[PDB]
């Protein structure tokens, strides 16, 4: 019985573990638009300090 | 077999398109050499820095190579040492970098899934990529180089960007019915994209170029499956190692399931089935005093039962010429090589080694698989029974890690450290 | 046997999912301190 429910639910732990996996991936989405926000404005110019 | 010397410094090595050429990385520098004239050097590249990953170009004028913890991609033209280029644009990493076939040009990918700009080497021309998934996995080439699909994502899902690789612009785009791209393939005849989803699913997605699903190799919804996959080099086929210990083995003309080969354990249930092993013996005469203590590849039928993470997975599923047969091995069977037989779609010729298995490659033209486990040894699978190749005292403790086996599949290059062999093994064919 | 097999194959995909999970939450700690090299 305990087993069925091993199987009940770790499809639904495979859900949960998908929510916190897309929490993650949205935060890096996010994270990552302010690297691209940042390095658009900061390199495109400081990019001449580098090079 | 023929040997060169042993190759000092040999971190690591690469072969070219036309087997011509032997790229052996040193952690400062690439040594090329023409094995045609002889196994001897031609150019060497140095530099101050540390060499992580190089390549050839298809085409076998230049080499890519690209430095560590230092984002530097640099480009050096062999028939032209004075055509020296380097990506150095920096702020936003250059994690690695892939050659774009005839299209003369760097994939050069920056870190986080920013950019995968493409500098050309003839034109600089570099059209962002919106957010690349990965820097090598995912990229994929249509087999006449026409397109390229990317696995890329954006608002977190997994999409694939279709690349006109003349252009090298996005075109066809698409979203991908995946969890997560692992990675991406072309059929043969570029009738389809196959997508290789994440191993959670268990599926494959054939996705027409221009049209989206074309069909679905079904997922379990809840195994991993999908371990591996190829492309046998027929007009097309293709086989899906699972990770159950079985393989699907696609015609791709319907895209069915023909079959499901499984490894299983007992050699005596296959109907078809010849085990062999290797085993200890003594040197063929009329050897010397080069001493014994040595194996063979024999035939042993007797042997009936063969030897989570990295456990049941399919291995590979790697086609012999024109695909007879598939070497495949598991996971599960660290000490041997599964060998199916096609058209039988039964397993034949089952190989149990001494030394765990590293990995195998099926000879280009027939099949001898060449299979190596860090013995100092090449074992093969000779059709005509069986054979070993044995090294020699000339590297006497060089074990053979990887392997490299040319397309001309007359050299043969053995990597340990740094450490490379080169050679000609009973090549006379 | 049965039940067994499902629940281990889901808790095969579970590990993996978590494995996505640490690349990326590592990803998210490189990143941050990515932008915090470039404004500082």
């Amino acid at each position: 019985k305990q087993l069925q429910t091993e199987a009940q639910d770790l499809k639904f732990v495979l859900q949960k573990s998908e929510e916190r996996c897309l929490k993650l991936q949205d935060e890096n989405s996010a994270l990552k638009n302010k690297l691209d926000t940042i390095s658009a404005k900061v390199y495109l110019p400081s990019c001449e300090k580098g090079f | 077999m023929q040997f060169s010397n042993i190759i000092q410094g040999a971190c690591s090595a690469i072969f070219s398109q036309d087997s011509s050429l032997i790229a052996i990385s040193n952690g400062s520098k690439i040594l090329i050499k023409d094995i045609n004239q002889e196994l001897i050097n031609r150019n060497v590249y140095s530099f101050q820095d540390i060499i992580t990953h190089m390549e050839f170009s298809p085409d076998n004028q230049l080499i890519l190579v690209v430095q560590s913890n230092s984002n530097t991609v640099e480009v050096k033209n062999f028939n032209d040492e004075q055509w020296i280029c380097k990506i150095v644009d920096q702020a936003c990493g250059l994690l690695h970098a892939v050659w774009a076939p005839d299209s003369r040009s760097i994939i050069t990918f920056s870190d986080f899934q920013m950019k995968a700009t493409i500098y050309s080497l003839t034109d600089k021309q570099q059209y962002l990529i919106k957010n690349p998934k990965y820097t090598d996995k995912g990229l994929s080439f249509s087999s006449d180089g026409k397109f390229m699909a990317l696995a890329e994502r954006r608002d977190i899902k997994d999409y694939i960007g279709i690349y006109y690789t003349k252009d090298w612009k996005l075109v066809n785009h698409f979203q991908v019915d995946t969890m997560d791209l692992v990675d991406i393939q072309w059929s043969k005849d570029d009738g389809s994209i196959l997508v290789w989803d994440s191993s959670i699913n268990y599926k494959f997605l054939v996705y027409h170029p221009s049209n989206g699903l074309i069909q679905r190799i079904q997922p379990y919804e809840y195994a991993l499956g999908i371990k591996c996959v190829e492309l046998s080099n027929t007009p097309n086929f293709v086989a899906i190692g699972s990770y159950d210990e079985k393989i699907r083995l696609v015609n791709t003309l319907t895209w069915k399931i023909i079959t499901e080969l499984e490894h299983k354990a007992n050699i005596k249930e296959y109907s078809n089935a010849v085990v062999y092993r290797e085993q200890n013996s003594t040197l063929l005469n009329a050897q010397h005093l080069v001493d014994r203590t040595t194996t063979q590849f024999v035939i042993d039928e007797s042997i009936n039962k063969l030897p989570k993470s990295q456990q049941s997975g399919v291995t590979d599923v790697t086609f012999s010429f024109n695909a007879n047969y598939i070497a495949s091995k598991s996971a599960s069977f660290p000490n041997a090589v599964f060998i199916w037989e096609v058209s039988l779609l039964e397993l034949r010729y089952i190989i149990l080694l001494q030394n765990p298995v590293k990995g195998f490659l099926w000879s280009h033209n027939s099949n001898n698989l060449i299979i190596y486990a860090g013995s100092n040894k090449i074992y093969f699978w000779s059709l005509d029974g069986a054979s070993v190749c044995e090294l020699p005292q000339y590297g006497k403790q060089f074990s053979v890690n990887k392997v490299l086996w040319n397309k001309n599949s007359k050299c043969l290059v053995l990597i340990d450290r740094r450490d490379a062999i080169i050679g000609y093994p009973p090549i006379d064919l």
